[PDB]
């Protein structure tokens, strides 16, 4: 969980 | 989210749009696994209101979004609605989410977790952007 | 409210550094964060307010409140999982 497989961008 | 910006489209999947009937957007959520969806107890979500997951953009026709029906909701016995304490429901699918890429879970801490105060975390959701 | 989704990071803050900003209104199941130039607001309500933890994005608050203006310099107020989590777990198992 909580690691997604599109990668957030901050 | 006042001073936000925009998400990368599905880098947050577990993020859920609770709508009316209408496709009116009034609150957010979050998946825990396939069948339940932890949301805030002043929503006031019902079992005619839907989850709609994989979604990113709310006008788009071309997205492949699952709209997920409700079979119960679990408003928490201790939330008390004039402090707005313990607010949080949980929302059981009568029709479990397919995970995917742009949808699966996030992780629930430990009671024991520690979140120490300076901490950057981020928050999603399409609230107002300005108000 | 915007059609699409929005993302913002934001400082966690003390409970009692809160209480500057909130006094009594702070409660033991509530955390909070902002109150640096971000702000949750109206239908942002149940969504997620998560911190990476060992590599995880883990839930550790539930937009609940906070200023009914939205202000950017007022920390918002979310429901702490932390202190939730063993009734999501009894739920969970009973049904």
């Amino acid at each position: 969980c909580g690691v997604p497989a599109i990668q957030p961008v901050l | 989210i006042v001073n936000g910006e925009e998400a990368v489209p599905g880098s947050w999947p577990w993020q859920v749009s609770l709508q009316d009937k209408t496709g009116f957007h009034f609150c957010g959520g979050s998946l825990i696994n396939e069948n339940w969806v932890v949301t805030a107890a002043h929503c006031g979500v019902t079992t005619s209101d839907v989850v709609v997951a994989g979604e990113f953009d709310q006008g788009s026709s071309s997205e492949k979004i699952q709209k997920l029906k409700i079979a119960k909701v679990f408003k928490n016995s201790k939330y008390n609605s004039l402090t707005i304490n313990n607010d949080i429901t949980l929302l059981k699918l009568s029709t479990a989410a397919s995970f995917s890429q742009t949808v699966s879970a996030v992780c629930l801490p430990s009671a024991s977790d520690d979140f120490a105060a300076g901490t950057t975390c981020v928050t999603t959701g399409w609230g107002l952007t300005r108000y | 409210t915007p059609d699409r989704l929005q993302q913002a990071s934001l400082p966690l803050l003390s409970n009692t550094n809160c209480k500057k900003y909130w006094g009594t209104k702070i409660k033991d199941a509530m955390i909070c964060a902002g109150a640096s130039g971000v702000s949750s607001c109206m239908g942002d309500s149940g969504g997620p307010l998560v911190c990476k933890k060992n590599g995880a994005w883990t839930l550790v608050g539930i937009v609940s409140w906070g200023s009914s203006t939205c202000s950017t310099s007022t920390p918002g107020v979310y429901a702490r999982v932390t202190a939730l989590v063993n009734w999501v777990q009894q739920t969970l198992a009973a049904n």
